[PDB]
RNA sequence: GACUUAAUGUCACGGUACCCAAUUUUCUGCCCCGG
């Protein structure tokens, strides 16, 4: 009678487009779906259909597990034997079956008594049909003894509601990259899992075999099985293109992509921060607001745009919302700015024999289940193709391919390991275990008889996923320009990862004879234990440490299936119960399970301890950055609220103890700048970085980092900072800001600041990362690992951004013990004196008043050289070192430490004064290598004749032109590669190319520390005087006047007069117009290193010279330079060059004296005074009292009724602002004129 | 205009790429960038770009589709995909206005070599109309451009009329030998000229390696001629095989071509048909076709490139075929000892026979015997799958398959064909190599087993018999610790013998010819390299090229292998077995004879093996299988499983 | 029911969306005379 039968899932099932078996042949991805549930369309529009399962394939299952019952039992179920079965079908006596058994059929001794026929038969040949009237061709049911209806979905329905369309692989063994692909449909198990069929079965002798079979039938479909017996969307695309059309007439299409990445971002912010407007606003300082948020789209403001997107969309709610918008906005940005890619990806599909195999008699077969749990030990990624791609049904000359990728997840957005993913890695594990394994061919009419595929045909596991479901975090990788080393435009590319920590459920069935070794080798190779890590890598972007899984919690449970058969088939399996069989202990096991006390341990397993275990090889060590480390997260800074420009990476990590992602994230170097820095340091080594192309590139970069034909032999994984409970502030707020050449003040809209890890030399950052070398490196490319190891140790790769100005420099590495003992084993005066100035010379009791300030009105010629330095390898002829400099404090010198505001507390007693601390990180004072780097910047610019790198041009005066059109055409700031770079932009770099040198920051030595005055509130302190904004007016009094040149300041000790006027500065002056600041002293010596690389060698000769130019010559450095603070002599402790020598005196003084006839060829012991813009310049710069002369350098005064003026000097500016006692044109040459005296002017 | 220069430097970069000086490699980056400023210049302009940078990049991507060799078996997809994408780029060229000649020729060219390699996505039928279309067209311009000429003659293969034609197609210098043959075949059904062209064709492919378009054409023309019943087929692949054998000899080295199979099918086939003295000479040439394949194996491009004296020689070769594919688009066997017999074994796929080829050295007779290989393919498979999940326990399906060995091959027990006393050489073909056929039981009532009357050796092909040693027995054992320690204990191992965990040094270390070598370890097969394939010693193993190159002191030496054939040579998917096992390798490396078990058996019997021949060397292997239970076979299968597993490799 | 199976034969758990790419380059938290 009917079998009424329910047919469910416990894992995504495959869906296919079903074709009659005659219009199935013209359809490669439905012959590849035979054994799929089928999808008719149900309807004229393409959209809505209906789901089943053909009871063919439900009768193929059962037959299968027919076979499979009676070979456990040698041909005989509950007693009644069975023959053998017929599987063969002759072509000449009828036609074949649609579908043909190309694996082994599972056959025994055939002990029936009589041969089966129609009068009497086998259950087995009952239930295979054999003898009804029922043939080939369908007429009706009453003829079938045994009938499969088909199986209807039990649950009009969508395709895209019930299936959701996935590319899946075939990934190459030897290289690792894809064969090929294929697409298939995933069905949601969870709301469509169920089918309905009935099997009516009329000849009851085979009734308990075919209610047996259904209780066996493990898989259909491509899903575990149990048989039992019983449009928001549109109007968000259409207001993206409005917001990319907003941001084209803004011309700030490129930052749609970044914009699109920050709104994606947003969805792990909630909702909160575009209601309650928590994005960031910019700086006060420019009245544009933020650049991103405040672009005007349709008028409005991107925040509140935002704002009313997301109140028109709130019932997808805010992930959806966010994922969505994100998505448009990338998929608009790649529509209109279409790495170049010839061919796309092959998406591939797919002898009549019958192969009894007949197992021995008496063989033990069993079941054994392994439940654990697949730990993320590193971020994860689960490749999935973009959703505007993989709608089913609806699945998409020019191979523009994608530069956002996604992560696999179901339908409730947990991640998930798809059972397709697990069995590649199952299989690539097996394969190394083996030793030998096959590259799957895909239309064998034979089985292949490798011993990984006889394995894994026994082997069945299960879609895993997490119960863990909060927005993956999009890691963003760019493409660094080898020449330029800065960023490749449009490389910008991301995929989103899952968080480390976050488990699934692992299942892994095997239904064999004995368990074999190399599964077992597998199973102990992918656990971790203590002293040992999971080695499962699972998914995508392993290079670059992604998807480095653990199995944890493993039990393995044996089904005895000769004699618990009835047990297994009673409990399915526990086809959808392996959760709770995690869970539950050896009490509550089913009765056919018992625990396997056999699984061997790795020391006793060959297959791990000679195939998987030293496959890869852990190299682990910690990285010392004695160093500000701002590995920046650009999107990150446009979601925070901090209004911050640049903040340190942080990740987020999933805590399985607390099930949650933990609250505080944490800062690491990402696994992808842990892989670019050795792959450039490994590349600038060997040449290969620059390298036109790597197509079938067998260079020493591409075989160890791979390529696009071989994956990478190396995997990074990111450095974690390990220090971070050390800091009682991680977060260090740095403020840079570009200094005018000209006027010699801050650019307004030029102010930064970065947000990096406090890191010092006295308390570093201790960053603790790894990388996984391939078996089979050779010994020179292993030597290259270390070697670039190496170079990451000496410093020449700082971390993260800002390297030039010191940021994430490495103090060291630390090698773990547990890295193989192989790898660990292969790892002065500047005599020159300036004649001074006349006038402060043949002043004794120093009777002229000079001005603190004066220009250097050098030429226009700018030598701008067009063959650019490249920065793709160390050049033999070119000069690669370290600068050990020693910065002694000649005036007392302030470098605030401007993130706080108030950092000496006198706000409260003094509200509105700016009260600043010394520049410190961790308490330890330092220079910031950006002012050591600007302060040479500015000193080499001079010295050779640069451009104006840093000019306020849009600043009007007060007329006709504003200064860029005043400034000179050559001196204008050196603007892209395709015109040349002046030494200046090619020697510290432009926003095009990235500077030959790094300045480290200036760590504090010795010396009598702070500046000690009686009276102050701090006595480390000292109320300066009013820093007002430099008036170019005075430097440029006509319309005819140019721009007089680079403003330096005299090295004066005026400060005497600032400390000596400190309880009268406080009284007079408003406490909101002057700071005070900790003051260091003269004597002081700091620090720092200057890394340069690939310099000529006049460049490091006249970098050597502007460092330590000669005895009395220094430089002015920090606050109150006019005020005579900041006077700095650097002295060269020492110079190292690269291919680590330290270079003797003789050889510096022949790179200083060669850097000296550059100077002079471009004017058209060496003696600097000869060439007139230098001698000026070491005027400007020549330090008296360093001898019985203290020049008195100050300001004039506005009026006569003003403070700090002696009468009878006429030197206020009333005298000296009238073009009636003085001429312009004499005031300018005054000013171009260094230490020309100005009360007595010249 | 900007597209005009852009275009003419992507024209003159393609000009250099379809220049046959262009190196393979350097041509792949020459079109990368022609089609760099092809495909962005496409970018900018969309469907407003001019037909003539339309057939530039149809022309680009037509000589990107080149540069795709196959790296196996089957046609890539990238192949197909980079002829299938040129096609719809001139396709705007066809559909948007000399230049449509100039875009006809390249897209029926293109259409062409997509017919060629995809029958389904361009059939006969679409090639046909659109071949016509480029003739009717004026792309019938033989003389300065060769191109025309392979679509007038690709047309004249399809069966359209170009009587028209045919005058300036032979007047042309630009036209082919072949290319000339088959306008004389197709067009004047004129035989006469058709031989005279073709054998200039065949002349000229000696030289040309076989990688060259022009071998699969040559060919894919003799099967046209035979499968349009006509006599010139016969003399034809007779005459394309020997030159196929001439340029084979220029490691055993064979490039994988799908034709080259069927070439020797074709000229198995044709001098079979052939077949006093010279009905003798033509069986003769018969196991001359079949050694010259069996000679050297085909080595699949991947494997070849996915590959130190013969790293030299392997990138000449490489470099040489590789370069000649683009190019086309831009021991006597009568030596035998007194006393023997030689059976070769050809199977032909073009018929469904197989064919035994037997050599009597008495009588000096050659005559030879089909059999189907068909069903004992499908016993052999049976026993295969068995026996890779059963071992021992498919003793069973091992009886079934030796029984229809000697089923199927009755002349193997027929007196006439195979005499009673003779030592039988066995040359074994594909699947043929994994035949026990020294245990094949005749078709009869208590059939008695082949090695009880013959003792049998093997070999790959007749190229790999020897002529030709110390007194020394050397031990070389990297084998799990359980078995064979007693037979480490023996006294007669030599002191060269590195009777526990012994090296690929280890066996590279030995220099004196030892009479017997004793390789005891574990056998890996690399699934698509018979090169890679390797014996599990110590410090990583010695594959089949380490052993060609590095194993010089084995001259003449006997060796005994303890791993099976079955882990030396990858299983059977197809009835193809052109894997050589390690065994191959000691025999080119010198040794006279290597003596393993075919399949997996359990080391007892191996170690009663060594022992057994450790006395009296000279000892002959099936009268060592007929006293330890291989006449067995109906009492104990398990006993007839064991010692049928092993056979000697090698020749006097 | 039909949509929607074919029956003596479905290895599709026969196929890791894989592979390559340093969020970085540049920028002194500087400072005097006119609304
Ligand atoms: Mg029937
Ligand atoms: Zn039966
Ligand atoms: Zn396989
Ligand atoms: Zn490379
Ligand atoms: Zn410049």
């Amino acid at each position: 009678m009917n079998i009424t039968v329910e047919l469910t899932f416990f894992e995504p099932y495959r869906l296919v487009e079903w074709f009659d078996w005659d219009a199935r042949k013209k359809s490669h991805s439905a012959m590849r779906g035979q054994a799929f549930a089928q999808w008719t369309w149900k309807g004229k529009g393409r959209t809505a259909g209906k789901s089943f399962i053909t009871g063919t394939l439900v009768r193929s299952a059962v037959i299968k597990a027919v076979e499979e019952l009676l070979s456990l039992n040698n041909g005989k179920w509950e007693g009644v034997p069975c023959c053998n079965g017929s599987f063969q079908t002759d072509e000449s006596k009828g036609k074949k079956p649609s579908f043909l058994r190309k694996r082994h059929t599972l056959q025994w001794q055939a002990n029936n008594k009589n041969i089966c026929d129609k009068e009497e038969a086998c259950p087995f040949c009952i239930l295979l049909g054999r003898f009804d009237n029922a043939g080939k061709v369908h007429e009706r049911n009453k003829d079938y003894d045994i009938h499969f209806s088909n199986f209807d979905l039990d649950h009009d329905l969508r395709l895209v509601d019930i299936a959701s369309g996935r590319i899946l692989n075939r990934v190459d063994f030897d290289t690792g990259k894809a064969k090929d692909y294929f697409r298939t449909w995933e069905a949601d198990y969870e709301t469509y899992g169920t089918y309905t069929g009935r099997i009516t079965l009329r000849n009851e002798h085979a009734k308990k075999l075919l209610l047996a079979s259904l209780g066996f039938v493990d898989k259909l479909c491509g899903a575990l099985c149990r048989i039992e017996v019983i449009d928001h969307n549109d109007e968000l695309r259409k207001q993206a293109e409005v917001i990319v059309e907003a941001f084209k007439q803004n011309d700030k299409l490129e930052k749609i992509r970044i914009l699109a990445d920050a709104i994606r971002t947003l969805r792990l912010h909630g909702e909160g921060v575009i209601e309650k407007d928590e994005l960031p606003d910019g700086k006060e300082e420019r009245d544009k607001g933020h650049h991103l948020w405040d672009i005007k789209v349709q008028g409005t403001a991107l925040r509140t745009k935002l704002k009313e997107l997301w109140q028109s969309n709130k019932d997808i709610g805010w992930r959806k919302f966010t994922e969505m918008l994100g998505s448009n906005l990338y998929l608009i940005y790649k529509k209109e700015t279409g790495r170049f890619r010839i061919l796309g990806d092959t998406e591939y599909y797919s002898s009549d024999l019958f192969i009894p195999v007949t197992p021995p008699e008496g063989i033990e077969t069993k079941e054994w289940i392994i439940v654990g749990r697949l730990k993320a030990a590193t971020p994860f990624y689960f490749g999935v193709q973009q959703p505007s791609d993989s709608i089913p049904g609806k699945e998409k000359l020019v191979i523009n391919e994608h530069t956002s990728f996604n992560i696999l997840l179901d339908k409730e957005n947990r991640y998930r390991i798809p059972r397709s993913a697990l069995r590649g890695a199952l299989r690539r594990d097996l394969r190394t275990a083996f030793g030998s394994g096959c590259n799957v061919s895909l239309g064998g009419q034979i089985l292949c008889n490798c011993k990984v595929c006889i394995e894994m045909r026994r082997i069945t596991l299960k879609d895993s996923v997490s119960d863990f479901s909060e927005p993956p975090e999009i890691r963003y990788r760019i493409a660094k320009n080898p020449g330029t080393a800065t960023v490749e435009d449009g490389s910008l590319f991301d995929i989103e990862v899952g968080p480390e920590g976050l488990t699934f459920p692992f299942v892994l069935r095997y239904r064999g004879h004995k368990f074999p070794e190399q599964l077992s080798s597998v199973i102990r190779y992918w656990e971790e234990n203590d002293g040992k890590n999971g080695m499962a890598w699972l998914g995508g972007l392993d290079s670059t440490g992604k998807g480095r899984f653990a199995l944890k919690d493993i039990k393995i449970f044996e089904w005895d299936l000769n004699q618990k058969i009835n047990e297994y088939i009673k409990e399915r399996g526990m086809r959808g119960k392996e959760k709770e069989l995690l869970e539950m202990g050896e009490s509550s096991l089913p009765d056919g399970l018992i625990p396997y006390k056999f699984f061997e341990e790795r020391e006793c397993l060959f297959p791990y301890k000679e195939n998987l275990k030293p496959q890869w090889s852990e190299v682990q060590y910690t990285i010392e950055v004695g160093s500000p480390l701002l590995t920046a997260d650009t999107i990150s800074a446009l979601t925070e609220p901090g209004n911050r420009d640049a903040i340190a990476y942080k990740k987020r990590v999933y805590n399985d103890g607390n099930n949650a992602i933990e609250p505080e994230p944490r800062f690491a170097v990402k696994s992808e700048t842990h892989r670019g820095i050795f792959r450039t340091a490994v590349g600038r080594r060997t040449g290969d970085l620059g390298k036109e192309d790597h197509e079938d590139c067998t260079c020493d970069m591409c075989i160890i980092f791979g390529n696009e034909h071989e994956s990478s032999k190396i995997r990074f994984e990111d450095l974690e900072l390990i220090n971070g409970n050390e800091f009682e502030k991680l977060e260090k707020h740095i403020d840079h800001v570009a200094i005018d050449r000209f006027t010699g003040g801050a650019l307004d809209k030029a102010k930064f600041d970065t947000y990096p890890l406090a890191g010092s030399p006295k308390k570093p950052l201790k960053l603790k990362g790894r990388f996984w070398i391939k078996k089979g490196f050779s010994g020179d490319h292993k030597l290259l690992i270390t070697t670039a190891l190496s170079d990451i140790r000496d410093g020449l790769y700082p971390l993260g951004s800002k390297g030039g100005v010191g940021y994430g420099w490495v103090a060291g590495i630390s090698i773990d013990d547990n890295v193989p003992d192989d790898f660990k084993e292969m790892i002065i005066n500047n005599d020159y004196v300036h004649p001074g100035h006349q006038s402060p010379k043949q002043d004794h009791k120093n009777k002229n008043i000079y001005y603190p300030h004066y220009f250097l009105d050098s030429g226009s010629k700018v030598y701008r050289e067009k063959d650019i330095i490249t920065h793709e390898e160390f050049t033999e002829e070119l000069l690669s070192g370290k600068i050990n400099c020693k910065l002694e404090t000649l005036t007392p010198l302030i470098i605030p430490d401007t993130s706080d505001e108030n950092g000496l507390k006198l706000q409260g007693n003094k509200p509105g004064h700016k009260n600043y601390k010394f520049f410190n990180i961790n308490g330890e004072l330092m220079i910031p290598g950006s002012e050591l780097r600007g302060m040479l910047r500015t000193h080499f610019e001079a010295l050779t004749k640069s451009c104006f790198a840093i000019f306020g041009e849009d600043s009007t005066l007060s007329a006709s032109k504003t200064l860029g059109g005043k400034l000179d055409k050559a001196l204008h700031p050196c603007t892209g590669l395709s015109d040349g770079l002046c030494p200046g932009c090619h020697l510290f770099g432009t926003t095009d190319y990235k500077g030959r040198v790094k300045f480290g920051f200036a760590k504090y030595e010795n010396g009598p520390e702070w500046l000690i005055t009686r009276g102050n509130n701090p006595e480390r302190s000292l109320t300066l005087g009013v820093l007002e904004s430099p008036r170019p007016a005075f430097s440029i009094p006509d319309d005819e006047s140019e721009i007089p040149g680079r403003k330096f300041y005299l090295h004066h000790n005026g400060w005497r007069i600032i400390r000596q006027k400190q309880l009268e500065i406080r009284e007079t002056v408003q406490p909101e117009r002057n700071v005070t600041t900790e003051v260091m002293d003269k004597g002081n010596v700091f620090s720092f290193d200057v890394r340069f690389e690939n310099l000529r060698e006049w460049e490091l000769g006249l970098l050597l010279q502007s460092l330590d130019p000669g005895k009395n010559i220094a430089h002015k450095l920090g606050k109150g330079k006019p005020y005579g603070f900041g006077s700095v002599k650097i002295k060269i402790d020492s110079l190292h060059t690269f291919k680590i020598k330290r270079v003797p005196q003789s050889d510096i003084r022949e790179y200083i004296n060669k850097g000296y006839q550059k100077l002079i060829e471009w004017s058209g012991l060496p003696q600097w005074h000869v060439i007139p813009h230098i001698d000026k310049l070491y005027k400007l710069l020549w330090v008296p009292f360093l001898s019985k002369l203290e020049p008195d350098v100050r300001y004039p005064v506005l009026n006569e009724e003003s403070k700090g003026y002696i009468e009878g000097s006429d030197y206020t500016y009333k005298k000296l602002g009238d073009k009636d006692n003085l001429p312009y044109k004499t005031r300018v040459k005054g000013l171009t004129t260094p230490w020309s005296p100005w009360n007595p002017f010249q | 205009t900007r597209e005009d220069i852009d275009r003419k430097e992507a024209e003159r970069l393609l000009d250099e790429a379809f220049n046959p000086r262009t190196k393979p490699v350097d041509r792949k980056k020459i079109i990368n960038s022609a089609l760099k400023i092809l495909i962005g210049l496409y970018k900018e302009k969309k469907d407003d770009l001019t037909s003539a940078s339309f057939i530039s990049i149809a022309r680009a991507y037509y000589l990107v589709s080149i540069t795709i060799l196959p790296k196996g078996t089957t046609i890539p997809e990238k192949k197909k995909e980079a002829l299938r994408k040129g096609i719809e780029f001139i396709d705007r060229a066809i559909n948007k206005f000399l230049d449509s000649q100039r875009a006809f020729r390249i897209k029926s060219v293109l259409s062409i070599e997509f017919n060629r390699i995809d029958r389904e996505k361009c059939d006969n039928i679409k090639l046909k109309n659109l071949l016509n279309e480029a003739v009717d067209k004026g792309c019938t311009d033989f003389d300065t451009y060769e191109w025309d000429i392979q679509i007038a003659i690709r047309l004249c293969e399809l069966g359209v009329d170009m009587e028209g034609h045919f005058d300036n197609l032979i007047k042309s210098n630009k036209a082919n030998d072949l290319q000339k043959a088959k306008a004389y075949y197709f067009i004047k059904k004129d035989d006469h000229k058709a031989k005279e062209h073709m054998d200039k064709c065949t002349a000229s492919l000696k030289y040309t390696p076989c990688s060259h378009r022009l071998w699969d054409e040559t060919v894919g023309f003799i099967e046209r001629l035979k499968g349009d019943s006509s006599t010139l087929w016969r003399d034809f692949a007779i005459k394309t095989y020997r030159s196929c054998r001439v340029q084979e000899k220029e490691l055993r080295l064979r490039w994988y071509w799908s034709r080259h199979r069927v070439l020797y099918d074709m000229a198995f086939l044709a001098v079979k048909e052939q077949a006093v003295n010279v009905k003798q000479a033509k069986i003769k040439k018969l196991a001359e076709i079949s050694d010259s394949l069996k000679s050297r194996f085909s080595l699949r491009l991947s494997d070849m490139e996915k590959m130190d004296e013969s790293n030299h020689e392997f990138k000449k070769f490489l470099d040489k075929c590789v370069t000649a594919y683009q190019d086309g688009y831009v021991l006597e066997l009568t030596q035998v000892p007194e006393g023997w017999v030689v059976v070769h074994f050809y199977l032909n796929k073009l018929e469904g026979m197989g064919n035994a080829i037997v050599f009597d050295k008495c009588a000096n007779s050659w005559q030879y015997k089909e059999f189907q290989y068909k069903e004992l393919f499908e016993v052999f498979l049976t026993w295969q799958a068995n026996y890779n999940l059963y071992k021992e326990n498919a003793a069973e399906h091992l009886v079934t398959l030796c029984k229809k060995i000697g089923e199927t091959m009755p002349f193997l027990f027929c007196d006439n064909f195979i005499p009673n006393g003779k030592d039988v050489l066995f040359v074994p073909h594909d699947f043929l190599h994994r035949l026990p056929l020294h245990g094949s039981i005749e078709n009869k009532t208590n059939g008695k087993l082949f090695l009880e009357n013959h003792s049998c050796c093997y070999l790959p092909a007749w190229s790999f018999a020897s002529e030709k040693t110390s007194d020394e027995y050397v031990l070389l054992k990297n084998f799990d610790q359980g078995h064979f320690e007693t037979l480490q204990n023996n006294q007669i191992w030599g002191t060269q013998s590195v009777k526990d965990g012994a090296s690929s040094d280890d066996l590279e270390n030995i220099r004196n010819n030892p009479r017997l070598l004793t390789i005891l370890c574990h056998g890996e097969a690399n699934m698509s390299n018979p090169f890679r394939s390797m014996l599990k010693l110590a410090n990583g193993g010695i594959t089949y090229l380490e052993i060609l190159n590095s194993v010089k002191g084995l001259k003449g030496s006997q060796v005994i292998l303890g791993a099976c054939e079955t882990d030396l040579v990858p299983p059977l998917s197809d009835v193809m077995d052109e894997h050589y096992s390690v065994a191959t390798a000691l025999l080119l490396i010198g040794a006279a004879g290597v003596v393993g078990t075919m399949w997996k058996v359990r080391s007892n019997k191996t170690k009663s093996l060594i022992e057994w021949k450790l006395e009296n060397i000279e000892y002959k292997l099936n009268e060592w299988q007929k006293e330890t239970g291989g006449a067995a076979y109906k009492d104990h299968p398990p006993t007839f499983y064991r010692s049928i597993a092993f056979r000697s490799i090698g020749f006097p």
